[PDB]
Formats: structure tokens, sequence, C-alpha cells
């Protein structure tokens, strides 16, 4: 267990270290947001499992719908950026600042 | 009336797929509400000993089954046979 | 009479009355140590109150 | 902070205790203020829509002058409980704990000094 | 209940009401070319209604007693004083226009309520989208700054695309040495003494910018003045006008809702005409304006909402 | 004479006779609730 | 946008906080942030101009990682002492990632750089909701954790919110960000107090909601998102001035107006809890929140700026304001200080 | 009415106004002690309830 928790919590931490640093995209930002999810998913799958908490076992699905329901609209934005610019760069949108 | 029995026969022929859907939708939900056997869904499914039935110690009360269970007392389900 | 082009003149002195009542509702709200003060502490004649 | 005490019917505005309390006067610095407060509203709604001020509803006003007053009664009829429980809970804690709140208030101004800081 | 949104659910739809003749419709030309015997004699030939040209005072004629007012209450245009002396620092050549732009914009906006309620066609004349025709010739000659034209197209940018096109325009070209003659044929001294070049720069800028960009959104029916004078033929030219190639078709009944709640609020139509932008030509100053609005509410009839005024009726002025 | 005939020309008799009828109820329920309280305030405690 | 779509989205916005309110697990109390998130992006984007498409992404990424970083602390809190609630003895870093996240939901210390930017480039309606209702469910997380937040940093977020929530308020000239930058500066008061009797921040929320709505409901009347665009209100509705006047001077707390009351009663807690040195800073720099209201009100009533001739049309069209909404709130504020015993 | 009605009226306020100082200093100090040693009703923060556990047999020792 602990020999995989901290290893996950590190992997999570990289994903957060990740999605706060950009290199000229929105999708990779939008995409590293789900390792941030999936590393939380598993770490929820383990504890609810190794604790034999079958009553908490529903929750990993409840998150995992909204691991995507938020994501899906997150994808949906990009079509409404590419349809604007067609480029998908983060450095193209700096005109909410006037 | 005739205003509805046309739309039935009309929307049937031009769309005889969703009718079976909108039927089986409303028809799946009416048949449990009319059945005799729906009561047995839980009976059969409540009598299932996935778990050891933990016993209880005699205090000179609860006139239910004795130690040796082969006594017709208790819910010796026999309805399940000859269902 | 007419449409009462001047009636506001009744308006303010109704306040001075209402104030002198509210100023007095304040009085009967406190209404304690009515005679228990060391200074006066005078028992009255046969009659009833002081303030 | 009060919300976790015993004797607590959660989400019972008007706990059905507080029914032992003296209700408001119908005539106090706040309802009658709240009454004028309602009148100053309908005054201003008309004043925004460019209606005749001081008139032009004559039922809208009376609504506000009541809808606040009808509200102000119950709301005052609540907080008067809250301060009462804020008192009731306090003094009871004090008598179940006298060992920590003593009373020796002070001596007179003859067995005691203060430095006479002259001018 | 002011059309709300409930009335859309209970049923106040548009496409249920429309018609083959539920067609807004416009005419264009020049300053004495047709449009008073054309526009009228078209609503009657078909069945729909009619609106005349937008005066300086179309806002005042459509509220209260529907009466016109002093100049100062309605801009400071004085079109009569325009022709005889422009190029004053008392800027009149733009105020004459933007004040008319909004009025055309209101007129166009007054249509869509009735177009979208008891849906009938709407005969307009020289609608919004032809209004820069007046300006281009007016800037190609010396009447306005360049800095002030941008104040127009900027405002056009803000309100034009928020509405639909005029749905089968009409234009009647006519040679400029003739229209200068018709002015003389009519008893007006002020329309006289106008530069004929302006009435030639009028329509040379027209057909370069207006005409092409409209043939793609709408469908043009370019005619000549003698091809007019017989509105029988054109009425049946509308009939063969196969409506396509416009945005009228790519929108369900719900765009009409947010289009119709946009227009019923006539004040909300105009929030982008009273923009803060400050020119010496149109910015008035405080006292000059405060004096008016204060004198304008003292006027016999507004003073209040147009529901509550003892002086023009409104008996139950204390409940309704 | 209000060419654009205003939305408020006749009174909304539906609402005014309805609002006042709400207020009067709002007056009476208040009062009978108070006197019931002042009444019950007495016999809840001693007096 | 279709009514069948409207009353299902307004529905979800109403569920997010209420689920968050009406639940005990930190999981139902998390999802509620996402009904509060999934049901904003639809109406941030109606005009479908660029200035809406940019905000959503700038809003979504900012308010997804925050949801994740919350979602971390639960799972840690389900490893540590397996259950689904911040019970009492949970490690400080956990909360200091929870509170970290909520500070990204709201925008306090550096975490405020997105909120006005979103509030810029947006309609007022659906700008109203970021600041008044969406603002609750993050706090519905948080009145739960009455004690046991790290008092050290929760205070650091306050001042740095009060500073940045004020200085930023000076420069800017669009109403939309000013009302946003005050949302920050009226948060450190919602937030500094938070361990110290937080049935008093619940107030400032019930206050601050009463002070922003009328303003937006006022700007909605004219669709004026700029000082100059609202400066010429004396020509449009010179009757609305006497409330916007009292509304703003109330909002930046002056005593006879109610908005002083949170900024005062708070300090009555803080000084009572032995922090002379700190809270002084807020009330002082709070006076700087008046300067871009006292400059604003100069443009508004106290001297009638020049207007456009085209507004002469505007004085013909029988404007319609709502009822129960503006006056009924604008007088439950600006006039309700002397019921403060009853408020609290 | 007279100083017989002022001097007495004033003391009435003092009995009303001095008592307030005592209660607040108490009401604070109470609020201090009820926190550091949660013993009274105030500041009784919730714990999970007993009555959502099954006291039944599950599997041998649980
Ligand atoms: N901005 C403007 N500048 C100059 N003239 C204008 C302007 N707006 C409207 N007009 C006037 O509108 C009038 C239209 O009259 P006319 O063409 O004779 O009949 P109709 O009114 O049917 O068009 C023209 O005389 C024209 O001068």
């Amino acid at each position: 267990m602990p020999s995989t928790f901290f290893n996950l919590t590190m992997a999570f931490s990289l994903s957060l270290l990740g999605t706060l640093m950009f290199r000229s995209h929105l999708m990779s930002t939008l995409l590293c947001l789900e390792g941030m999810v999936l590393s939380l998913f598993i770490m929820t799958s383990v504890t609810s499992l190794n604790s034999n908490s079958m009553s908490s076992m529903p929750i990993p699905i409840t998150i995992l719908v909204f691991a995507a329901c938020e994501a899906a609209v997150g994808l949906a934005l990009l079509v409404k950026v590419s349809n604007t610019y067609g480029t998908d760069y983060v450095q193209n949108l700096n005109l909410l600042q006037c | 009336a005739g205003r509805i029995s046309a739309f039935l026969k009309n929307a049937w022929a031009k769309e005889p797929v969703l009718v079976v859907s909108f039927s089986v939708w409303g028809l799946a939900i009416i048949m449990p509400m009319i059945s005799p056997y729906t009561k047995y869904a839980s009976m059969i499914n409540k009598a299932t000993p996935y778990n050891y039935p933990v016993p209880v110690r005699d205090d000179g009360n609860m006139p239910d089954v004795p130690s040796h269970p082969q006594d017709p007392l208790g819910p010796s389900l026999d309805w399940l046979k000859n269902l | 009479q007419l449409l009462r082009e001047h009636w506001v003149h009744i308006l303010v002195p109704a306040g001075f009355v209402f104030g002198c009542y509210l100023d007095r509702k304040d009085d009967e709200k406190l209404t304690a140590f009515r005679n228990k003060s060391m200074l006066f502490q005078r028992e009255l004649r046969p009659n009833e109150e002081v303030t | 902070m009060m919300n976790g005490r015993p004797g607590h019917e959660p989400l019972k505005f008007l706990p059905d205790e507080a029914r032992s309390l003296p209700p408001p006067k119908l005539n106090d610095p706040r309802l009658v203020y709240m009454g004028l407060l309602g009148y100053c509203t309908g005054l201003m709604d008309n004043m925004l829509r460019m209606r005749p001020v001081m008139r032009a509803g004559l039922h809208r006003q009376l609504l506000f002058v009541t809808s606040f007053v009808f509200a102000g009664y119950f709301y005052l009829k609540r907080q008067n409980y809250l301060y009462a429980v804020k008192d009731h809970d306090m003094f009871g804690y004090i008598k179940l704990h006298p060992e920590d709140f003593p009373e020796k208030e002070k001596k007179t101004y003859a067995e005691i000094l203060e430095p006479f800081h002259p001018v | 209940l002011r059309y709300g949104l409930l009335a859309a659910i209970l049923g106040d739809k548009t496409t249920k009401k429309l018609h083959e003749y539920s067609r807004v419709i416009t005419v264009d030309g020049n300053i004495c070319s047709g449009k008073n015997k054309l526009a009228k004699e078209i609503a009657q030939q078909l069945g729909m209604k009619h609106y005349p040209e937008a005066g300086i005072q179309y806002s005042s004629t459509t509220t209260g007693d529907g009466r016109p007012l002093d100049i100062e209450f309605s801009g400071s245009c004085s079109l009569e004083k325009f022709y005889d002396d422009p190029k004053s620092n008392d800027g009149n050549s733009y105020r004459l226009q933007s004040w008319l732009y909004a009025s055309r914009l209101l007129q166009y906006a007054d249509a869509l309520e009735h177009l979208l309620s008891t849906g009938q066609g709407v005969v307009l004349e020289r609608s919004i989208y032809s209004d820069f025709v007046f300006l281009e010739a007016m800037y190609n000659q010396g009447y306005i700054r360049k800095q002030c034209v941008d104040h127009y197209n900027e405002i056009k940018r803000l309100t034009l695309p928020e509405y639909l096109p005029p749905h089968a325009v009409i234009y009647i070209d006519v040679p400029v040495p003739e229209v200068q003659s018709r002015i003389q044929k009519k008893g007006d001294p002020h329309e006289m003494k106008v530069t004929s070049a302006y009435l030639q720069d009028i329509e040379n800028a027209y057909k370069k910018t207006f005409l092409p960009k409209m043939s793609e959104m709408c469908e043009v029916l370019v005619y000549d003045s003698w091809e007019a004078e017989d509105p029988t033929k054109v009425v049946e030219d509308i009939e063969y006008l196969k409506y396509n190639k416009g945005p009228w078709l790519k929108q369900d009944d719900w765009t009409f809702h947010y289009l119709r709640m946009l227009v019923q609020d006539k004040t909300e139509v105009l929030n982008y005409t009273t923009i803060p932008v400050y020119l010496p030509e149109i910015t008035i100053g405080a006292h000059q304006g405060s004096r008016i609005y204060n004198s304008f509410r003292e006027l016999p009839g507004r003073k209040y909402a147009p529901g509550y005024n003892a002086e023009v009726g409104d008996k139950w002025i204390w409940l309704k | 004479f209000y060419v654009r005939e205003p939305v408020n020309a006749k009174p909304n008799w539906l609402a005014v006779g309805l609002s006042v009828g709400a207020s009067v109820f709002m007056w009476i329920y208040l009062i009978q609730t108070h006197n019931e309280d002042v009444l019950e305030y007495k016999r809840r405690n001693g007096l | 946008m279709n009514p069948i779509t409207l009353a299902i989205i307004y529905f979800t916005i109403f569920l997010g906080p209420v689920i968050t309110m009406s639940s005990t697990n930190l999981m139902l109390m998390w999802v509620g942030l996402e009904f509060s998130l999934l049901a904003i992006i639809p109406m941030l984007i109606n005009k479908k101009n660029p200035r809406s498409t940019e905000a959503a992404t700038k809003y979504f990424v900012t308010q997804a990682t925050a949801s994740m970083i919350i979602l971390l602390a639960i799972v840690l809190n389900y490893k540590q002492l397996g259950t689904w609630m911040f019970q009492q003895q949970t490690n400080g870093l956990i909360l200091n990632m929870t509170l970290m996240a909520l500070s990204m939901k709201l925008g306090l210390a550096p975490f405020h750089f997105w909120l006005p930017e979103v509030t810029q480039g947006i309609p007022l309606h659906m700008g109203l909701i970021l600041l008044t209702w969406q603002k609750i469910a993050p706090l519905s997380i948080l009145i739960q954790i009455y004690p046991l937040l790290n008092s050290t940093i929760i205070l650091m977020l306050a001042i740095t919110s009060i500073f940045m929530g004020a200085w930023g308020g000076l420069n800017q000239t669009q109403m939309r960000k000013i009302m946003a930058y005050s949302s920050i500066a009226h948060m450190g008061w919602m937030l500094a107090i938070l361990p110290y009797n937080p049935s008093l921040t619940l107030l400032n929320l019930m206050i601050y909601i009463i002070l922003t709505a009328p303003m937006f409901m006022a700007l909605m009347l004219n669709n004026s998102m700029t000082i100059n665009s609202i400066s010429l209100l004396w020509n449009k509705t010179p009757a609305m001035l006497t409330m916007i006047s009292l509304m703003l001077l109330s909002l930046g707390g002056l005593p006879p107006l109610t908005g002083f009351l949170p900024k005062w009663i708070i300090i009555t807690e803080l000084m009572k809890n032995n922090c002379l040195i700190m809270a002084t800073l807020m009330a002082m720099m709070a006076l700087l929140n008046l300067f871009f209201y006292t400059r604003l009100i100069y443009s508004t009533s106290l001297t009638m700026f020049p207007t456009n001739n085209n507004s002469k049309m505007m004085t013909h069209q029988t404007k319609t304001k709502p009822n129960l909404m503006f006056s009924t709130l604008a007088i439950m504020s600006t006039m309700t200080l002397p019921l403060a015993p009853q408020l609290i | 009415d007279g100083p017989e009605k002022n001097y007495e009226k004033t003391l009435a306020i003092l009995q009303i106004e001095s008592e307030k100082a005592e209660l607040r200093l108490k009401e604070q100090e109470v609020r201090r002690l009820m926190r550091a040693r949660g013993d009274g009703p105030w500041y009784q923060f919730p714990t999970p309830e007993k009555e959502f556990i099954d006291h039944s047999p599950k599997a041998t020792p649980d």
C-alpha cells in the first residue's frame, strides 16, 4: 500500500506540477488534468478496497462519471477555440485583459 | 375516438420501431404492477444464505426452531417447491 | 374648503407631541429607584407616587 | 456556534419553545421603522419606473408596508429567543461551574490607592 | 403579458403566424426618386402594411400624443438649414445623420414587432443599410471629419448585425442630371442650392458598397424610373422572388424570441447609440441638456411614465 | 393621448383586489397569532 | 436557448450549493461544486463571441484543478482515519490544500487574477451568479470546518485579498471588474473572521449579495459596463442615482449605511481575540475601497458628465425595471444598520 | 417634573448600564472556557452518529 500511495501521490504531484506549467497548448493542460483525476481514482479504489469498504465502493464511479462530464465540456471548449483561431495555443487568448 | 386511432395506425406504419419502444417502455412497468409472482422476487432472494446464520442461546423463551433444525418450526420454506 | 393646499402645518407639531409621549414612554420604562435613592428617600403624605 | 447544542430542533424557525417568551409590542423602534422602511420602498420603485411618487400604486405600498412587517414580527420573535438562549445557556454554565468565576468585586476607595497623577 | 417567455410556452409563436407575404421589404433610390407612389401602392397590392421614410422626428411621432416637438428636444438637425450652409463648426452634418440613423433603426425595429405579431410584410423605404450612402458622398466632399465617420460605422458595427437583413431590397437608379431637375420641379427652396456633385457622389458610392454586399444577403430588384411608374409588374416580380440566400431560414422560432424580446425593449435597442464617445460635434454639455430634460419632463404629457398623466387622461392614476 | 397604447391603460383588477386580499389576511393572521401568543405567554409560565 | 434547456440549467445551478448544503460526506459536498461548474459554462457562452470562449477556459481550468485539489484532500482523509469528513484530527497540509483550492474557487491572494478577467467579457446576468450564489457552495464546504483551519494562512489570504482586492479596484474603469475586485475585498472580511465566530461571515455574504445584485440589476437596466457609459445616467434615469449613491457608499462601509456593520462587527471579534496589529490594516486599506467609489460617484450624480445627443431618443421609450428586486433590496440595505442587533 | 425625577432616573440607567459591562466580560470569559475545554453546549462540534451502524453479525470477529 504505502509503497504505492506515495508513488501515486508523487505522480499526482507531477500532474499538478504539470497542469500549472504550459507549453503552448490547452489540450495537454486539459489532458494532464485527468492523470490528476486517475491518480485520485486509483488511490480511492485502493483505500475503499483494502479497507473492505464495499459501502464506499460506489463512489469511484460517482467521481468517474464526473471525471468525464467536466472533461467533455472541457473538450467542447477547444472546438470553440479552434473554430475561432484554428490553432489551439494558449498564447493566442490574451484579450480579456483590456 | 377516431382522432387517436388514426394517429396510432398512421404513426405505426411510418414509424413502427419507436412504438415497440414506447410500448415496451410503458409495458415493462405495468406487468410487475399486475403480477402474482412479483412478491416471490424478494422471498426467493431473501432466503439465500450467502452468510452463515449466526445462532442464539436458549434463555427459556423464543419458541422457534430447536437446536437440531429438523423440526418443522421456523420458516422451513416449502412453497419454493411446487412454486 | 378646497383640496387642503396647506395641511403640513399640522404635521410637525404632531411630532413634538409624539416626542413628548415617547420621551415619556421612556420615563415609565425606567421607573425604578422611584424613591430608593439615598438622597431623597422621603416617604410621602398618604398619597401614591413621585415622578 | 449555537447550532450543536442539545434541545435543538434543526431548521425549526420558531422552535415551539420560545413560545414561553413575551412577544413583541407591535409598536417598537424597529417594526414601525420597518413599516416606514416598506413605505420608502414602494416610494422608490415608482420613482425608478417614472411613476408618480407618493401615489401610483396605493396597493403596492401597502404590500411592502405589510410584507416587511409581517416578516419583522416573526424574525424579531426569533432573535428574542436567541439572545434568551444566549443568556439561558450562559448562566447555567456558570452555576455548574462556580469554581472559576469568583466574586470579590473590590474593596472601597479607602483600603486602596491610586497614583495621584497630579495635573 | 408583454410577450414574456411564458407566452412562448403557452403559444405565441411566429412560424404559426407567418405568410408568404410575411416579408419585410424595402425601397431605395435617391432624394426625389419614387418611393411615395411606389411604397404605397405595394402594401395595398399585396395585403401587408406600410411605413413612410424616417423623418427627423419619427421618435416623437410614435409616443405620447404622437406630436412633433421643438428642434432641441429632437436632436438639433434642421435639415432645412443643412443644405444652405454646411461646413460650420456648429456641427450639423453628422447630428443630422446619427439622429436619423437611430430613427431608421427604430423604424426598422418598430417593424419587427408587427412582422413578428400578426405576421405581415412591412414596406419600408431607405432602410438602415443604405444610410452610409449619405455619408460617403458627404465625406468625399468636405462636410465631416474622418474621426467622426468612425463613430458611425462603429455604432453601425454594434447594432446592424444584431438584426436581420431587409429581405428583398429594391433600388431605382436614375441619372444625376435628372434628379437635380426634379428638385426644381418641386416647390422647395432648401432642397435647391445643393451641389450636384453630391448627388453624383451619392450613387457612385452606393453601387460600389451597398449594392454588391446586399445581393448576397438579400435579393436585389434594380429598376429604372420609367421601368417604374407601373407597379403592377413589380408586384408580380416579388411573387417569383424565390427566397433563399439569407439568414431568415437558418433559425428556429427561438431566435425570434430573443430577437423579439430584444426589440420590444425600444430602450434596449439603443444602448449602443448613446455610447460615451465624446466628440465636440455631438457632445452637448450638461446645462444645455439638463435644461432640456427638465423642461422636457415639464412638458404637457410625459412628466411620468406614459401610463400615468392626469393632463392627457389617465383617470385611475393611482392603481393601474 | 398615448399613440402607442400603454400596457397599463385599465387597472390590473386581477391583482389589486388580490394583493389587498393577501394583505388583510397578512394583517389578521399576524394579530390572532400575537394575541394567541400573549394569551399563551401567560398560561405557559405562571402569568 | 430553449426553455427546456433553461429550467434544467438554472436547476443544476440551484442544486450544486444545495447538494453541498444538504449533505454530510465530502463527496456529495464536492459534486455540488460541479453542478455549480457544469451549469455556468453554458451561459457564459451565449453570444459566442471570443470574449466568452476565453473566459470559460480561463474559468474551467482554474476551477477544475481546484475541484481536483479538493478531491485530493478527501481521499487522503479517507486513507487517514477512513471516513468521509474532516473530523477533527486531520493533518494541516491537507486542509492547506483544501483551503488552497477554495481560494482558487473564489480568488484571494494570488488566486484572484482570474475572477475579474472572467467577470470581464461576459453579460451581467450570469456575471451576477459568479459572485453571489456560486460563491456559497465553496463556503458550504467551509462553515462545516468551523475550527481547525490553519489560522496563520487564512489571515494571509485576507490581507493579500484586501490589498489586491483594492489596488486593482483603483485602476479599472469597467463596472464589471470593479464589482469583481470588491468581491475579493469583501471576502477577507468573509474570510479572516472565519475561525472566529463564522455566523458573522454568513452575514457578510447575505449582505454582499444584497449589495451587488441591485448594482448589476441597475447596470442591467441600461447595459452600461463602464464609468462613462454610466456617467450619463442623469439623462437616462436621474432617479436611480439616489440609490446607486447610497448603494456604493454603503458597500464601502460608512457607518449610517449598513455595510459598515460587517466591517465593524468583525473587528469586534478580532480585537476581542487579541490581534490589534492585523485587522487595523484591513479597515485602513478598506478606506481605499472607497476611493474608486468616491471617484465613481463623482462621475455618477455629484456632477453631471456630458452626454450624447442621441440620448434624446432614450427619453421616450417607457423603461421597465423589475419589482421586489432592486428597491426591496436597496432598502434592506443602506437603511438597515440600526437593526444590527436583530441581524446579529 | 424635577431633580427628584432625574437623579433617580439616572441611577436606573446605571443599574441597567453597569450590569451590562459585567455580563459581557462574563459572556466573553464563558465563551473562552467553553472552547478550550468543550464542556458546555457551545462549540460542541459534531461527530458521526452511533445510529448508522449495524450491530448485527457480519463475519467472525469484526
Ligand atoms: N441624411 C439626409 N440627408 C439629406 N436628405 C435626407 C436625409 N435623410 C432624409 N433626407 C430626405 O428625404 C427625402 C425623401 O423624399 P423623396 O425621395 O422626394 O420621397 P420619399 O420621401 O418617398 O423618399 C429627400 O428629399 C431627402 O433629402
